């Protein structure tokens, strides 16, 4: 959906298909799985190969802080009073990562 | 020094002669102290725009702000 | 809003400035208060 100058929105001819692949060329895919829910997000990255681009970059701890709405509580990270640390969760990587 | 007949938005001398570099979204002359910076050199044409027959033209293709799923070796024209 | 308007029959409306469509209606605030927008709208849907 997108609003024009007329004050309403229009949903016609605006496909989500031709915004799929572009995002999956630039982003890292982080998923969380809790006991009832699951959440899949894409967070933007920074290429180190070519020097012309200026994308602001961060680290994976700051990435999980920025992707989910995560509150830094006393060094720990908390998501809806659920602790997420580097030690109190279980991480899973695929082999290339 | 902007005698490009086709209106492909660049130095015609840097089209025909040694090269150039897209940098800070602008066309600068190719310095030979740029390889260690990580930049490269591109060589193009002036007598026509779409010098590779792509649907994207030269200034659209060098400064990579045209399609982010394009593999980066398809950036030089 | 004068406080001598209730006996006239008028009412008081409170709205927003930082956005236009303050209720998410397809009609905006000036279209919704001055009822010249759709005459089949029930009159309690006039305040924004």
């Amino acid at each position: 959906g997108t609003k024009n100058s007329s004050g309403q929105i229009v949903t016609e001819g605006n496909s989500w298909s031709d915004y799929i692949s572009q995002i999956d060329s630039i982003s890292a895919s982080i998923i969380l799985d809790t006991e009832n829910e699951s959440y899949e997000r894409r967070v933007t990255a920074k290429n180190l190969q070519d020097p012309e681009d200026k994308t602001p970059e961060l680290t994976i701890g700051e990435a999980i802080e920025k992707a989910f709405g995560a509150t830094k509580k006393d060094g720990l990270l908390y998501f809806n009073d659920i602790p997420i640390d580097e030690s109190c969760v279980e991480l899973i990587f695929d082999d290339n990562t | 020094d902007e005698d490009l007949d086709t209106d492909n938005d660049n130095i015609p001398d840097s089209y025909e002669r040694n090269g150039y570099t897209i940098k800070d979204l602008i066309a600068v002359k190719w310095e030979d102290s740029f390889a260690e910076q990580g930049y490269k050199k591109y060589v193009s044409n002036y007598l026509e725009s779409n010098t590779a027959g792509d649907p994207y033209t030269d200034y659209e293709k060098a400064s990579g702000s045209f399609d982010k799923a394009i593999k980066t070796e398809a950036r030089d024209p």
